[PDB]
């Protein structure tokens, strides 16, 4: 399973 | 409703008397929430992305409210910069993406 | 068009004359690409995620059309596990989230 957030 | 992106989709979700904002994320497939204590059983799990790996707990069948919704189903813990709400828990919200 | 969220919201885009498949994310602010060649110049940049930072090439003013619909602007090229299409081009082509 992959959670893909990602920030700035 | 319907968000706009021009900013980070965060909401509010209630958790067992918890009040937190969290993340709308399409692009996770689970829902991640910093640390916290959650009764019941737990699975130990590794989830990745942008950067790697981290190792968090797996907690089933937890109720959760986003918006007003009810929704239950499988919480991961663990050290995440921020509480994010996977795409198990939006569905049952019948949330979309429209354009 | 209405996207659910019972399976990834991968589409197709189209960068170059290149066609590729990436994933919506509302939960990430840029777009994020697998390492390609792109023409103009690029600055080093570094972003972070679930498993902490990496170090991507920056390009701007990139053209890229999502479904059809025609964006420009800002795109990441690095070492992401999966192409993903950031809020930076979400909003530009009229994306929400809806429920």
């Amino acid at each position: 399973a992959t959670i893909m957030m990602q920030r700035g | 409703p319907q968000i706009t992106l021009w900013k980070r989709p965060l909401v509010t979700i209630r958790i067992g008397g918890q009040l937190k904002e969290a993340l709308l994320n399409t692009g996770a497939d689970d829902t991640v929430l910093e640390e916290m204590n959650l009764p019941g059983k737990w699975k130990p799990k590794m989830i990745g992305g942008i950067g790697g790996f981290i190792k968090v707990r797996q907690y089933d069948q937890i109720p959760v409210e986003i918006c007003g919704h009810k929704a239950i189903g499988t919480v991961l813990v663990g050290p995440t910069p921020v509480n994010i709400i996977g795409r198990n828990l939006l569905t049952q919200i019948g949330c979309t993406l429209n354009f």
